[PDB]
DNA sequence: CGAACCTGGTCTTGACTCCATTGCCGGATTTGTATTAGACTGGCAGGGTTGCCCCGAAGCGGGCG
DNA sequence: CGCCCGCTTCGGGGCAACCCTGCCAGTCTAATACAAATCCGGCAATGGAGTCAAGACCAGGTTCG
């Protein structure tokens, strides 16, 4: 009822998230166990405005 | 070695085996490709003159 | 853990360390037609016997 | 106590290797290192058996 | 029985004339009677083995 | 597993079905016939005396009778011999 | 030379019997759900104790722009 | 004037002979009330399956004038 990350691609070193999204690996485990949100996009034209 | 760690790129990277090693065809039960098992001797036909 | 604090065995652990599906069960496997006993000495024997 | 022989017996569960050991018929395990002997004889066949 | 040859296997294998076959012939008792001169190709000794 | 196979109750099996065979084609044809299509030989589905007196045109009763004989004949020990260590 | 005889299969009629097989039908049991009104408001918890090796990651000292 | 490239320290995962030979791991508000599900135990709709007993008959070796 709500995706799920695969812990191989996630847990073993070299973390291929990690190196795909060229986060940390803290970052991956604070992000995918819900400590802490990520900005997944933003926009430009409003932003400046 | 690594069975994890060797899977998991391996799946990364679509690689394709080719069955032609010789652990290979130990595993798979086919014959292997050493000794009475290559193409030179395995396709032998065999006649009574 | 599982009951009496035993780590359970997860999908990764039938392939990781010596008990998983390779070394175990794939690559050796026990045979029938087989036997064994304690041997002992054959001085009459052929070489071929 | 130490004499064995068996030609068709039991056979394991989630497997369907034969058992182990006295107490059940059980085969001998012919692990890897009888394999690497069965290979660098060149012996294919048996090996497939 | 005869001329139907067996494997022999004193395990560890440790090389390939670890595993040798033979020609049987039947003989009293439990014990499998082994030709004196094999005993080294197997490293085998008689305490027990 | 006690599930799987016993290995030597596969090729039984297979040698009583070919005894039987060769017992039941010690009998005639409307003989064989009756029998396998009584027991479900053919099919696994033994149908009963009325449809098989159907396929061969005559009354259940008939179909009986024929059973009946040849019940009597396959219990002689000329046929019996090769069957009763088969248990 | 011809006439009956008794009896095998081969088959038929019709009556009798007996048991599956649903179909209710009424009751028993059993599986799931709801509901408890004084007040209660952040856990117990040992495996860790190797050796060696490879490697990824942090962190700081080092010169540096 | 402030600012980051190699040791350097630390975490951190993988692996370290092969046969036998075994054989089964736990606890704290406790209940009602009910509705539906479902089992199940027993007569009655059969209806079809099986069964006995008599009989129709050909004709084929077998018995007789
Ligand atoms: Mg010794």
């Amino acid at each position: 009822a709500a995706p799920v990350t695969h812990i191989w691609y996630f847990k073993g070193v070299p973390s291929r998230l990690g190196y795909l999204l060229d986060l940390a690996p803290k970052d991956l485990e604070k992000i995918i166990y819900f400590a802490a949100y990520v900005i997944t996009s933003v926009d430009e034209e409003m932003r400046h405005n | 070695q690594e069975t994890t760690r060797v899977l998991t790129d391996a799946a990364i990277n679509c690689r394709s085996d080719k069955l032609n090693g010789l652990k290979e065809n130990v595993i798979i039960g086919k014959l292997i490709p050493a000794g009475t098992g290559i193409n030179r001797y395995r396709n032998i036909a065999v006649q009574p003159t | 853990t599982g009951p009496g604090n035993r780590p359970l065995k997860s999908l990764s652990d039938l392939l990781k360390g010596k008990q998983g599906r390779f070394r175990q069960n794939l690559l050796g496997k026990r045979v029938d037609y087989s036997g064994r006993s304690v041997i002992v000495v054959g001085p009459q024997l052929k070489l071929h016997q | 106590d130490k004499i064995h022989a068996r030609s068709t017996g039991p056979y394991s569960m989630i497997t369907q290797q034969p058992l182990g050991g006295k107490a059940q018929f059980g085969g001998q395990r012919f692990g890897e290192m009888e394999c690497w002997a069965m290979q660098a004889y060149g012996a294919a066949y048996t090996l497939q058996e | 029985i005869a001329e139907h040859p067996v494997l022999l296997n004193r395990a560890p294998t440790l090389h390939r004339l670890g595993i040798q076959a033979f020609e049987p012939m039947l003989v009293e008792g439990k014990a499998i009677q082994l030709h004196p001169l094999v005993c080294e190709a197997f490293n085998a000794d008689f305490d027990g083995d | 597993d006690s599930e799987a196979v016993v290995a030597v109750d596969a090729v039984s099996f297979t040698l009583l079905q070919d005894q039987l065979q060769s017992v039941l084609d010690t009998l005639s044809e409307r003989e064989a016939g009756v029998v396998r299509l009584r027991f479900g030989l053919t099919d696994g589905q033994p149908r009963t005396l009325d449809e098989i007196g159907q396929v061969y045109g005559v009354t259940r009763e008939r179909i009986r009778q024929i059973e009946s004989k040849t019940m009597s004949k396959l219990r002689h020990p000329s046929r019996s011999q090769v069957l009763r260590d088969y248990l």
